[PDB]
């Protein structure tokens, strides 16, 4: 890989210097250095390697976003022909954005997933997982769609029953999680109850735990609840 | 729908 | 070149999408493309050459500030010492940017320029020679800062001589030259008052003939008429 | 400074 000569400390210090410089496909490809040197993420390197990738793909999903609505429309009644083009610009921004997906999913495989054994580091990588198949699905239309929604949804749940047996209500990893996973529900799986169910019980159950909170804390957990209670506006 | 990180 | 075995109208179609879909670097390479194929520009084609390539060059130029000013304080008195890396990084992206430059350069230079005999092509390509020259100035500390300078100065000033003599007062490319050539005399060639002259004298000149315009001719002048007296505002 | 095209 192209990080290979480059010091793990030196990846980690550009990666956090390309996010300050709104920079981050050099983000994502410093933190892949880093994950490729084999050691373990601490909780800071983790939040690096999620923000750049997120970034990546945010770009080319919203893309994908505007050039298929784009193809729908040509592909009305009355509508006039124009060629391939469309089509065929839409499928190079999905084939991208399924190569970003791929390179995290394989990062998670090779070998972050089976060398994390605390709840905090299985719990943030299995919601990662869960969230890269999950914009796979989002493009999928072919004869695996099917097994890559049940891959995002494996991935979830595993991360679900760690993060109950392991983390408080109100941790923000396991509310992320749940926040997600109740998107991959009403978006994906077409299962809107479930969705809001889960948004629900997830913010009942973290109200109940602030109170044990530092001030700090209840200012991380309260910001992931009001995302879930913006979700639930919408949803009802 | 709100998803994270953003 | 990549794009040689695509149609020069499905590579103008393409850059239509990918503006939309907020991926000018995709943008700017099916420009490139475009303008490999060897016929001139018309001036929709110009104005999306021009678009794609300021979005890509301006990513590279805030990353590029926000990275110099890291380094410069790194550099100065009671700083702690941070390895090379801040000075590795800034000089990536600079590297890229110059790059960029270089390509742009190289297309008016092969053959643009050359074969645009209109006032408004041959106006518009040597703007934006000045342009990209000016943002080489903006990275230049080397033997050859001066002669950078000097390479925007003299396409700047041949787009003005002939924009005076061809153009009204009013036409909105004869404005944005003023406008950037104006900004290049404040900021690189450490010329305020030149600066503040070039602005104030092309805002009264426009002024004096805004009554000869259609109602859309004076909105698009008045926009760009405003700029310069933001500048004026900022400089004054 | 304000420049052009954006
Ligand atoms: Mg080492
Ligand atoms: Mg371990
Ligand atoms: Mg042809
Ligand atoms: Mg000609």
């Amino acid at each position: 890989g192209a990080m290979g000569s480059m010091e793990r400390a030196s990846l980690i210090q550009k990666a956090k210097l390309a996010e300050q410089a709104e920079r981050y496909e050099d983000m994502a490809a410093f933190m892949k250095g880093a994950v490729e040197k084999g050691e373990e993420l601490s909780c800071e390197e983790r939040n690096l390697l999620s923000v750049a990738y997120k970034n990546v793909v945010g770009g080319q999903r919203a893309a994908w976003r505007v050039l298929s609505s784009i193809e729908q429309k040509s592909n009305e009644e009355g509508s006039e022909e124009k060629g391939p083009e469309v089509r065929e610009y839409r499928e190079k921004v999905e084939t991208e954005l399924q190569g970003v997906c791929d390179t995290v999913l394989g990062l998670l495989d090779s070998h972050l997933i089976k060398e994390a054994g605390d709840a905090e580091s299985r719990v943030f990588y299995l919601k990662m997982k869960g969230d890269y198949y999950r914009y796979l699905a989002e493009v999928a239309t072919g004869d695996d769609k099917k097994r890559i929604i049940d891959s995002a949804r494996s991935a979830y749940q595993e991360a679900m029953d760690i993060s109950k047996k392991e983390m408080p209500p109100t941790n923000p990893i396991r509310l992320g999680l749940a926040l997600l996973f109740s998107v991959f529900h009403y978006e994906i799986a077409n299962s809107p109850e479930e969705a809001i169910s889960l948004a629900k019980t997830t913010f009942d159950e973290a109200m109940a735990d602030l109170h044990t909170l530092s001030e700090d804390s209840y200012k991380d957990s309260t910001l992931i609840m009001q995302l879930l209670r913006d979700n639930l506006t919408l949803w009802t | 729908s709100h998803t994270l990180p953003c």
